[PDB]
């Protein structure tokens, strides 16, 4: 067993962290006070779930997690929420004033006041680890803290933990639930600074989640809570291999080995099915073939894009529920004849499959119906670069006029960092075209 | 399709299907940059305060 | 995240008192400072504008300033005048006589230190100071001259806080004196450099709305200030009530101001009502969005179709479909493509608040950063130059020590501001 | 009320689509870089398909199918036909072609023809299995294709021609064949001996500037060509030729439908195609090439460009000359 430490930065990172850890507790039978009756080794253990939970002598199972935000509103709700007993107070770190949607404020002005404290609190968790393998970092692209502080933290983690893997769960900005007009700026700035420090990043486009909630959960106006419960199901599906018995994706290094053959192209596309409303009174349970075929519909993807016009470098199928390999293989055989699945010439055309027999867990009172089988596909396809093209174009429109740039220069940033960041994004799009076209 | 490396346990199983074969900065330089941006803030503020003093 | 409110001069204290009346009712605060409210959305962000004194009493974080004692006394005698802290009344005895130089250089300098002591006392109680909000007119002497002197000194002591103003522009349709274009031009010179966001409350537009739209043949200041208080309630709603945006003065400036000097906003409001009027039919969402964007509903006498919107912030108040609001808001952008800049993606933002203002079930408030605001500054520049080319009435100012060069520079800066707004209109 | 953007001003067909939609009064044109449009009339290369379909509250449509280039480029078409079982190497309506790069061991077919004792090909026309030598001298991916040595020759004139068919595919992947085709004639009698001069061998309108002798603009329409086939050959255009043309068009577009369809996509596509056919002496139809950005014929611009508005545009944004090829 090797421990993983989760770090949740900014509002989006914290609130998605709340949803994930709530889901983790329900999946492992951990009560809101941290007690887990099924855990028979009191006060310690090396079980698979101990990758995410340490244990106190009193039998309390505490998340290996740090929450960071530059203002206190969001984390205070964790301090007073249903799972307030779950977290030790030093795991919840707040400042007094946020980055005001400004990467420069979160990265330079304010983040510099709190970075040493956060690393100290992170080091406390690492000292409880017998074999720490790395970090899972949750944050938004568009927020000043989620963008600016995260990139500062990731640089320092490379310094302090040079041989530890770092994975990201990143919220890609969407106008439907946007909070700032400068979110394209923050996204490009943080991607440039973080690119070398992240081994694998799962981007979630709020536009995709918003539309999935509208179309499949019949929610007219999805809230953050609607989005985050869906996101946490996909995150839990992705991390399940670290928390349960299995042979596939058993350590952070395996995510990079299995999904990322080239370091800069480390943004796998997640696709999840089925998403079914709890309110739907009559539902026909979807077969292995149906949920597997749904993995190749852009409407079910975490980012809207067309994988038919890109190339695959790796493909992982993560099933939960009533699924046996024979049916997966039959489903894959049919799907391959009828769909456009092109791998690069230097990679084999193959799927790595993991099956957990437990069907997905749903939060009581939530919007997701209970299903007998579900799947999350992780594919590394060049088609995800469409998201970079969209982001870089919005960046270009504003930066050509230097609109809003003075807010960043005023915090000590230089105009040269904008174009240096933009050149790196330009190189990233070129990398994706060379591999995919 | 070739099914390889099938591993089974009580919790589930995993395998791989093949359809076709193939064909960082130091701490000092971080503090360098955090301090160079801070001095640019202090310079811009000192210029404002010099302007307000005139 | 506390805001410190300052009201200076007759106009500033008049619209300032009305602002505190309106929002105290919205938050369930009675004239004695006691809370008597149904909903707890009324108190979640009450600290933004109110200090909580011992005894569960809320006192406005407000400082009341004038070189003239009379208007101050009328505030104290007002319906909510007893709610203000008595130590926060700072007044002189002279009066500025509609003279910017007296407010800024002579009579005002004597009183400005006393105001800063109250500002400092209020700031030291603040958990985390957002910044400052000033109400004043630009046509007089105290709110204009001393108000901008206050702004400069506050920026000296709080260089990292936001400075927000509600600035009433002079108009000959309401005019109190001939020198108002002088006072306004000198003031705009200060506001361009020393505020982060300024709401342009145009007395020309306020008069035209009362006369043409509300069918008031003889509009009074009470009629004008009725529009001002409705506007001030709307543009501060996202600061006073919990929202998905969690707005504050800094986030507003970051998202509304693409270029530092272009920070003068055109407010808009719907539905437009006169005081005591009957509002029996609620507006529908299509009506709210259409009216709020109508030139007749703008609080600055500028034609929105004579420029382009750089950014727009809109807050809808009441029980309504947020889905329908988004549809109508996205719809008005499509049908008026040419009046929004193409190079700022997602430059029109919408927010919703469940609590409607008093007397209405549905309202909509609009904050626009439009290049058409240059029409306002052009209008004042023309009135300035008509007198200045003959040096008319300058002796009132040179008598207080001012030089004509200072007038030339203020005029030149405002004309530069006009040219800057014009540059992005063609972009 | 709708809005659109024009990013290919050099497009003759969509220059008229621009004017027709503006004259409707219910369509407003924006600047070419305004992304809040309903319909993009996109550029011919590097159209930013990745930026489409991400505008909230806006249904977006584009006049191009992403991935249709696999059908509208000479080298990829030969690839597409040989790699696809629906078409196959045994495909009976495409001339035997090979991709020679500057699969060049194709001579086993050419050198089997000399062992079997006709073997003239095209890239450009010669019989000695070498021009190859002109393909290396040009330095671009070229296609070597069997030359149809026995074409159908119109009388009077002994002339050669090709047939252009305009095909509209809408957002629902309905395949609409424009009922009006055109024959691009040759005015020079076909000389089976001297392939050097290619004005009797290349029916391209430009390659003919004797031009204009038999019919106007070297363009014969379907009514006359039908009358010719009746008077001269005792058959009709529908039976002898158009049945094969409809089969080829449907076969080609059905093959690539899974790769290019926008059925469940966040944006929608339509595209106008130009199929070029040759007719041999037996009245057997051969597919020559597919045009991704086709120009129309002068007389037919008004009717075709209208029909584009009715079926491809106003069907998505509400305000026949087409044969629907059913599948
Ligand atoms: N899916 C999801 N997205 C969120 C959530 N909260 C915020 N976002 C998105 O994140 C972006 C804004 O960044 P935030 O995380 O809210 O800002 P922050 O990290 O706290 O940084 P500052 O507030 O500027 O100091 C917007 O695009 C929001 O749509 C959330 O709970 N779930
Ligand atoms: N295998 C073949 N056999 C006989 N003739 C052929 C032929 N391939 C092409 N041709 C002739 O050459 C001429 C031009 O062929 P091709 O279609 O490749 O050029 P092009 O791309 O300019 C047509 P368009 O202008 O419509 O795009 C045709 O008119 C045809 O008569
Ligand atoms: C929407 O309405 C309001 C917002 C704000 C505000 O702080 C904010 C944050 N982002 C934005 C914003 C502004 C413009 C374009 C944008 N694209 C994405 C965000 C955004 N504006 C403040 C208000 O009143 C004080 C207010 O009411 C009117
Ligand atoms: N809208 C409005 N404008 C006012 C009011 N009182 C004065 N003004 C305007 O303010 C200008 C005069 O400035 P004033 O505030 O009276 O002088 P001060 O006391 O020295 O600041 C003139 O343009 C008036 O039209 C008021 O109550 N409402
Ligand atoms: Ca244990
Ligand atoms: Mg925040
Ligand atoms: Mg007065
Ligand atoms: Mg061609």
């Amino acid at each position: 067993m090797r421990e993983c430490i989760s770090i949740h930065v900014g509002q989006a990172g914290v609130q998605i962290g709340n949803a994930c850890w709530e889901l983790y507790c329900l999946e492992h039978g951990i009560q809101p006070d941290g007690q887990m009756p099924s855990d028979k080794t009191i006060g310690g253990g090396d079980d698979s779930f101990n990758t995410f939970f340490s244990e106190t002598g009193a039998g309390k199972h505490v998340p290996r997690a740090v929450f960071v935000d530059l203002e206190p509103t969001v984390i205070d709700e964790v301090r007073t929420g249903t799972y307030r007993q779950l977290f030790h107070p030093e795991q919840l770190i707040t400042g007094k004033e946020d980055a005001a949607n400004n990467y420069a404020r979160g990265h330079y002005t304010i983040g510099k006041e709190i970075i040493d404290l956060v690393l100290d609190r992170i080091r406390k968790l690492a000292d409880q680890c017998t074999g720490l393998q790395g970090f899972l970092v949750f944050h938004s692209f568009g927020g000043g803290t989620g963008s600016g502080f995260t990139s500062l933290l990731m640089e320092r983690l490379s310094v302090d933990y040079g041989k530890k893997s770092k994975l990201e769960f990143s919220i890609y900005p969407a106008p439907q639930v946007s909070t700032a007009v400068v979110e394209p700026y923050n996204s490009i700035l943080t991607t440039h600074t973080t690119l070398e420090h992240s081994d694998c990043a799962f981007m979630v486009d709020n536009e995709a989640i918003y539309d999935i909630c509208r179309r499949n959960l019949d929610i007219e106006r999805p809230t953050y809570t609607n989005l985050n419960r869906l996101i946490s199901q996909i995150v839990s599906s992705i991390t399940a291999s670290l928390r349960f018995d299995g042979a596939l994706n058993v350590d952070l290094t395996e995510f990079q080995t299995n999904l990322v053959p080239y370091p800069r192209i480390h943004f796998p596309l997640a696709t999840y099915a089925p998403v079914i409303s709890a309110e739907k009174a009559y539902h026909e349970q979807l077969s292995v073939a149906e949920i597997t075929n749904a993995c190749f519909e852009p409407a079910n993807q975490m980012v809207k894009c067309d994988p038919r016009h890109g190339k695959y470098m790796a493909c992982c199928l993560l099933y939960r529920g009533d699924v046996v390999p024979k049916d997966v293989n039959a489903a894959i055989a049919t799907i391959k004849t009828k769909r456009s699945i092109q791998f690069v010439d230097w990679c084999p055309t193959g799927f790595k499959v993991g099956i957990n027999y437990q069907p997905p867990t749903v939060v009581p009172g939530g919007d997701l119906a209970k299903v007998q089988r579900a799947v999350c596909m992780l594919s590394n396809t060049t088609a995800i670069a469409e998201a970079w093209a969209r982001l870089d174009h919005k960046f270009d429109l504003m930066y050509a006029k230097r609109a809003f740039v003075h807010w960043y220069v005023g915090e000590g940033m230089e105009e040269g960092e904008f174009s240096e960041a933009r050149e790196d994004m330009a190189a990233l799009e070129k990398d994706y075209e060379e591999v995919g076209v | 399709m070739e099914v390889i490396e099938l591993n089974k346990c009580t919790s589930g199983q995993s395998f791989e299907v093949i359809l076709k074969p193939p064909s960082d900065p130091s701490l000092e330089e971080i503090q360098k940059k955090l301090e160079a941006a801070e001095e640019r803030r202090k310079y811009q503020e000192a210029e404002l305060l010099k302007h307000l003093a005139e | 995240r506390e805001i410190v409110h300052i009201q200076a001069g007759q106009c500033g204290n008049q619209i300032g008192a009305k602002f505190w009346e309106v929002i105290s009712d919205e938050h369930g605060i009675d004239p004695t400072g006691s809370y008597h409210g149904d909903s707890d959305l009324q108190l979640e962000r009450i600290n933004v504008y109110y200090n909580e004194a011992t005894g569960n009493k809320y006192v406005p974080r407000a400082i009341l300033v004038d070189l003239e004692p009379g208007t101050m006394d009328s505030v104290r005698s007002g319906p909510f005048g007893q709610i203000f802290r008595p130590d926060n009344f700072v007044f002189g005895q002279s009066g500025a006589g509609n003279n910017w130089a007296k407010g800024h250089y002579t009579e005002g300098a004597e009183l400005v230190d006393s105001v800063l002591d109250v500002v400092r006392k209020e700031s030291e109680s603040c958990d985390c100071l957002q910044g400052f909000q000033l109400t004043h007119s630009l046509g007089g002497g105290t709110g204009s001259g001393m108000g901008t002197l206050l702004i400069s000194k506050i920026r000296e002591e709080y260089p990292d806080r936001i400075m927000n103003t509600f600035s009433v522009m002079p108009s000959p349709k309401v005019s109190d004196t001939v020198v108002e274009p002088y006072n306004a031009t000198l003031s705009v010179h200060q506001l361009v450099e020393n505020t982060d966001e300024t709401y342009c409350i145009d007395n020309e537009a306020l008069y035209d709305i009362c006369f043409r739209t509300l069918k008031l043949t003889t509009p009074t200041y009470g009629d004008l200030n009725h529009l001002v208080s409705a506007t001030m309630s709307g543009v501060t709603t996202c600061l006073r009530f919990p929202g998905q945006l969690n707005a504050d003065l800094r986030k507003l400036a970051v998202n509304m101001v693409p270029f530092p000097r272009l920070h003068f906003f055109m407010p808009g409001f719907a539905p437009l009502t006169s005081r005591g009027s009957q509002q029996y039919r609620a507006l529908t969402v299509p009506e709210l969005t259409q009216q709020m964007f109508d030139s007749k509903n703008m609080m600055a006498a500028c034609d929105p179709r004579h420029g382009r919107y750089l950014t727009v912030a809109a807050i809808f108040r009441g029980r309504m479909s947020m889905k329908e609001v988004d549809e109508q808001m996205l719809n008005v952008q499509n049908k008026n493509s040419s009046y929004f800049v193409e190079w700022i993606p997602n430059n029109v933002k919408t927010a919703v608040c469940d609590i409607p203002p008093r007397g209405l079930k549905m309202s909509a408030t609009f904050i626009g950063n439009s290049t058409a605001i240059q029409e306002l500054f052009k209008r004042i520049s023309e009135q300035f130059t008509a007198m200045f080319r003959r040096k008319a009435f300058l002796h009132w100012y040179t008598g207080e020590g001012m030089d004509e060069m200072e007038f030339t520079e203020a005029e030149s800066n405002m004309n530069d501001l006009v040219s800057e707004y014009q540059q992005y209109q063609d972009a | 009320m709708y809005t659109f953007v024009v990013r290919d001003e050099n497009s003759s067909v969509y220059a008229e689509v621009s004017r027709l939609l503006l004259a409707t009064g219910q369509w407003k044109r924006l600047r070419k870089d305004n992304p809040r449009f309903n319909l993009m009339l996109g550029e011919r290369n590097r159209l930013p398909f990745g930026r489409l379909g991400h505008e909230p509250g806006l249904v977006q449509l584009v006049n191009y199918y992403r991935g249709a280039d696999k059908l509208c480029r000479k080298a990829s078409l030969v690839k597409l036909i040989k790699t696809s079982p629906e078409l196959s190497e045994s495909c009976t309506w495409f001339p035997e072609s090979y991709v020679i790069y500057p699969r060049e061991v194709f001579l086993a077919a050419y050198n089997r023809r000399r062992e079997g004792r006709g073997n003239v090909w095209i890239a450009l026309i010669s019989s000695e299995a070498s021009e190859l030598d002109f393909i290396d001298e040009q330095g671009q991916v070229h296609v070597i294709q069997k030359y149809l040595e026995k074409p159908l020759l119109l009388e009077p004139g002994h002339r050669k021609f090709d047939i252009r068919s305009w095909v509209l595919v809408d957002h629902l992947y309905n395949i609409y064949l424009y009922r009006e085709g055109v024959l691009r004639t040759s005015s020079e009698p076909y000389n089976s001996a001297n392939f050097q001069d290619k004005t009797c061998h290349l029916t391209n309108h430009c390659i003919q500037k004797n031009y204009g002798r038999y019919e106007e603009g070297n363009e014969m329409f379907f009514e006359e060509f039908n009358q010719y086939l009746m008077d001269a050959l005792n058959t009709t255009l529908e039976n002898s030729i158009l049945l094969q043309i409809k089969h080829i068009i449907r076969s080609c577009l059905m093959c690539i439908e899974p790769a290019i369809s926008t059925k469940h996509l966040h944006y929608q596509s339509f595209q106008l195609f130009g199929f070029d056919f040759m007719v041999d002496e037996e009245l057997k139809v051969w597919l020559i090439e597919v045009n991704g950005a086709p120009a129309c014929a002068q007389k037919l611009y008004a009717e075709l460009c209208q029909g584009i508005v009715d079926v491809a545009i106003s069907s998505v944004f509400p305000l026949s000359i087409f044969i629907k090829l059913h599948h």
